[PDB]
């Protein structure tokens, strides 16, 4: 019985961009969420359709692990039902979601003297993402009349922004990692239990 | 914050690699990507570096851009003469919602050692007094590489109005020339005990002084 | 090639208009910005607007919004800058070139990749005048720089010599320095020894001739 390789998501070196969120497909292995769940570390621990501490007696077929790094009051919105920048687009949990949402603070390791501009989202949007719904596109955004012709002016806006993480910011504008966990129950072996 | 500063100056003996840093903002370098732009004297400027360092068709391998954060920099590694010029960082800014250039550095190839500046400086003579005008002039000669700066003096307090610099030229001997001009009125040449001329050469200091007698 | 061709130098006086012009060539004219680019005599790159000509929308520095005008006319594949009255203070060099657009890793590219050959413009109010002449005597604190201050000419040049043409070594005519009235002043200064300043006399030639100006002045110690 193979443990989980939960470390290469939690303990990555590098996230990624909310936008270009990371998925990670975690099957075969068998391990334990109380210490996740009992670890001092993580500031956000909300697991929906399912509980956290009884997660040891459950098994499931597969799971999603998807990582990004948002800004600290914007983890609310990862969650089903929220709208808002990151909810409508960047990274949208579906209603009916079933799993947990981890996060933690990573100022130590996000922010740089001077900001640390690596970690950007989505501002702008024709529309809201659908749950799950990837877009790493880098158009510029009409949001007037004026056509943009790949430059930025009249109403014409670069769809990314910087987070510009910098050590001072307060915790609300600090950096933290965020680990999705998506339960997933098809009509297969459960393989996949605490 | 919507500036790109550069050093004014830099230098290198053939075969030398020297490095030019472009300082930026949230505003510019941090949402958008930095480029380069090399100008020979008396030529257009040309495309050096694209998207920090991409380089286009004919420009070789010796020239690396980078960026980090608000920061950026040009690497030339082993310097050949052809790339004496001055260099212009650039980006985008979404303050200004435009491009802007960075205050550009000249890159000399030192073909011959260090020179300093050679300093003559001469008070208003008599028969332009009589004509109810005062101008002293400041010779700045056999300086090499080709960049100063000059600071005017009254007494010892700072002068600026009135000041007419021109920008260094290549003399005979590849060193370079410039002179300096301060007009007054006979008035405030005959008030103060002496003005001074100052130029600056890679970190020395040149002064001369005049005074009305 | 991809190549960019802008109008001959101009000289021009405060208060005239001016249109010059930049015809592009070896690519699709209306799928690409076109700049224009200011370089005041010694100083630096500023940016001062772009067009495309394809729909001939425009977007300006805000240092130049309302100072001047770009236009395009794609039917002949031109770029135009233009000022309604000039002032001295438009001398420069004016480059256009082409822009480039996109992004890279999450960030805005923007750049000028094919660039004109410039065109320089001139605009003064200056009238033909000659110079006064005044002597640069020695000072009287092993060698000894005199000379004579050119003043106040336009326009250039002017020539220099000394003892007509006898004395050559150790002469340095320096470049001149265009003043803000519009006129041009220069010095010239020949270096001897301290010990000839009384036995060998010294008289700067100077000639301006758009204002056939000739003056010979002898420098002498300063009493
Ligand atoms: C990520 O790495 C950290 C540190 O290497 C692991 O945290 C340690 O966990 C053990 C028990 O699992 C504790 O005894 C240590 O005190 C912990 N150290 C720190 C610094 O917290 C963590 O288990 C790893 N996580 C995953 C999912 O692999
Ligand atoms: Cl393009």
């Amino acid at each position: 019985t193979n443990l989980c390789p939960f470390g290469e998501v939690f303990n990555a070196t590098r996230f990624a961009s909310v936008y270009a969120w990371n998925r990670k497909r975690i099957s075969n292995c068998v391990a334990d969420y109380s210490v996740l769940y009992n670890s001092a570390s993580f500031s956000t621990f909300k697991c929906y359709g399912v509980s956290p501490t009884k997660l040891n007696d459950l098994c499931f077929t597969n799971v999603y692990a998807d990582s990004f790094v948002i800004r600290g009051d914007e983890v609310r919105q990862i969650a089903p039902g929220q709208t808002g920048n990151i909810a409508d687009y960047n990274y949208k949990l579906p209603d009916d979601f079933t799993g947990c949402v981890i996060a933690w603070n990573s100022n130590n390791l996000d922010s740089k003297v001077g900001g640390n501009y690596n970690y950007l989202y989505r501002l702008f949007r024709k529309s809201n993402l659908k749950p799950f719904e990837r877009d790493i596109s880098t158009e510029i955004y009409q949001a007037g009349s004026t056509p943009c012709n790949g430059v930025k002016g009249f109403n014409c806006y670069f769809p990314l922004q910087s987070y510009g993480f910098q050590p001072t910011y307060g915790v609300g504008y600090q950096p933290y990692r965020v680990v999705v966990l998506s339960f997933e129950l098809l009509h297969a072996p459960a393989t996949v239990c605490g | 914050q919507s500036v790109l500063t550069q050093p004014p100056s830099a230098s290198g003996t053939p075969g030398q690699r020297v490095t030019i840093s472009c300082s930026g903002s949230s505003s510019n370098l941090g949402g958008n990507t930095v480029n380069w732009y090399q100008q020979l004297p008396g030529t257009a400027p040309k495309l050096l570096i694209y998207s920090n360092n991409q380089r286009p068709s004919g420009v070789p391998d010796r020239f690396s851009g980078s960026k980090s954060g608000t920061s950026a920099s040009l690497a030339i590694s082993g310097l050949q003469s052809e790339d004496e010029a001055d260099y212009y960082c650039a980006a985008w800014d979404d303050s200004l919602n435009g491009p802007v250039f960075g205050t550009g550095t000249k890159v000399t190839v030192l073909g011959q050692p260090k020179a300093n500046p050679t300093v003559t400086l001469f008070p208003p003579s008599s028969e332009e007094l009589q004509a109810n005008k005062a101008t002293l002039v400041c010779l700045i000669s056999d300086f090499y590489p080709g960049a100063v700066t000059v600071a005017w003096k009254a007494d010892s307090s700072p002068v600026k109005a009135g000041v007419e610099t021109t920008t260094p030229s290549k003399q005979s001997n590849n060193k370079y020339a410039a002179s300096s001009y301060l007009s007054l009125t006979p008035e405030q040449w005959k008030s103060h005990r002496s003005y001074s001329c100052q130029v600056t050469h890679e970190g020395s200091t040149v002064e001369k002084t005049v005074a009305p007698t | 090639e991809v190549q960019l061709v802008q109008s001959g130098a101009e000289v021009k006086k405060p208060g005239e208009s001016l249109k010059i012009s930049c015809k592009g060539s070896g690519y699709s004219f209306t799928n690409y910005w076109i700049g224009w680019v200011r370089q005041m005599p010694g100083k630096g790159l500023e940016w001062m607007g772009i067009i495309y000509p394809g729909d001939s929308g425009t977007r300006y520095s805000p240092s130049f919004q309302g100072q001047v005008t770009i236009s395009a006319d794609k039917s002949i594949r031109t770029a135009y800058l233009q000022w309604s009255s000039l002032k001295a203070s438009d001398s420069a060099m004016y480059y256009c070139a082409r822009s480039r657009v996109g992004a890279t890793g999450g960030y805005y590219d923007y750049y000028m990749d094919v660039w004109g050959q410039g065109t320089t413009v001139t605009v003064s109010s200056a009238s033909t005048k000659g110079p006064s002449v005044f002597p640069l005597a020695p000072s009287s604190k092993g060698t000894a720089a005199l000379g004579c201050l050119v003043k106040d000419y336009f326009p250039e040049p002017v020539t220099v010599s000394w003892n007509s043409g006898a004395l050559t070594s150790g002469v340095h005519t320096f470049p001149a320095v265009l003043q803000s009235s519009g006129l041009y002043s220069l010095s010239s200064v020949v270096t001897v020894p301290s010990s000839s300043l009384g036995t060998q006399t010294y008289i700067c030639n100077v000639n301006h001739k758009p204002s056939n100006t000739k003056v010979d002045k002898k420098v002498e110690p300063k009493s």
